[PDB]
């Protein structure tokens, strides 16, 4: 879940 | 005012690839630098999309899904615009520190795909695309590829897409008719290009270990988890005209 993590970090 | 005001306000700034232009070009070096650039641009695309008017209307899973599916097309379209404004489509302006001339197009073994992208860049000139039209079109591009089986909440998406088409209408507003025709034709032309690049980046990832090409974290995931949905036909672009 690398993308979801980014998505949720910004 | 309002709609265009927002689009101008959220438009990503300059993004560099971090490429070492002091080393002689090579397949692995150029493609690895492109992959790093892609990862960097992905972060900006996410920040940009989450700030778009009405984006929060979409179910969270659909928000993440459309960004992942439209990533390639969005990058291609913006790159074409950058190439048009900066080097007048003479070369592919991937980034200030990563500009592709014919030699790099060849050395990257992406020549044919680069030719397509350079043509798209030339259309911005042949069509005299305004910066405001570019902004609206790019925003609509984010909502131009979905699963044939539908999204979590297809209705909120259909509503949002409809409204962005209306905004393009307004910006354009028998000349309106002709303008809308060529702009939608232009938007459609992005999809075949994005597909070619999807196939290319997919094959590259599968053999990356053999050709010494590095893929950043998110890219490897998206290309192996989402892109195959597109290449296998589960996810398809929404065309204005019949292909
Ligand atoms: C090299 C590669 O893996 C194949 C096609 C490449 C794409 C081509 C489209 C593109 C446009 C940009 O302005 C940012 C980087 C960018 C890419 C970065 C990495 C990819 C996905």
């Amino acid at each position: 879940g690398a993308f979801q993590n980014l998505f949720q970090s910004v | 005012p309002i709609f265009l005001n927002v689009l101008e306000a959220i438009e990503p700034g300059v993004v560099c690839a971090g490429h070492d232009n002091n080393q002689p070009d090579s397949f692995a070096a150029l493609l690895s630098s492109l992959n790093e650039l892609g990862e960097r641009q992905l972060v900006h695309v996410v920040k940009w999309a989450k700030a778009l008017p009405g984006f929060r209307n979409l179910h969270v899973d659909d928000q993440m899904a459309v960004i992942q599916y439209s990533w390639m097309g969005l990058m291609v379209f913006a790159m074409g615009w950058r190439s048009f404004t900066n080097v007048n489509s003479r070369m592919l302006y991937f980034a200030p520190d990563l500009v592709f001339n014919e030699y790099r197009m060849h050395k990257s073994r992406m020549y044919s795909q680069c030719v397509r992208m350079r043509h798209l860049s030339q259309e911005f000139g042949w069509l005299q695309i305004t910066p405001q039209e570019f902004l609206c079109m790019k925003a609509l591009l984010l909502f131009s590829i979905i699963p044939v089986d539908g999204l979590k909440n297809q209705k909120f998406f259909d509503e949002l897409r409809m409204n962005y088409i209306k905004e393009l209408d307004r910006i354009i507003a028998t000349s309106c008719s002709r303008r809308f025709y060529q702009l939608t034709k232009l938007l459609d032309s992005v999809q075949p290009i994005a597909r070619e690049l999807h196939q290319f980046t997919f094959d590259l990832l599968i053999k990356s270990h053999m050709v010494s090409v590095d893929f950043p974290e998110m890219m490897a995931e998206i290309i192996s988890v989402q892109v195959p949905k597109i290449l296998s036909g589960k996810v398809k672009p929404i065309y204005f005209h019949t292909q």
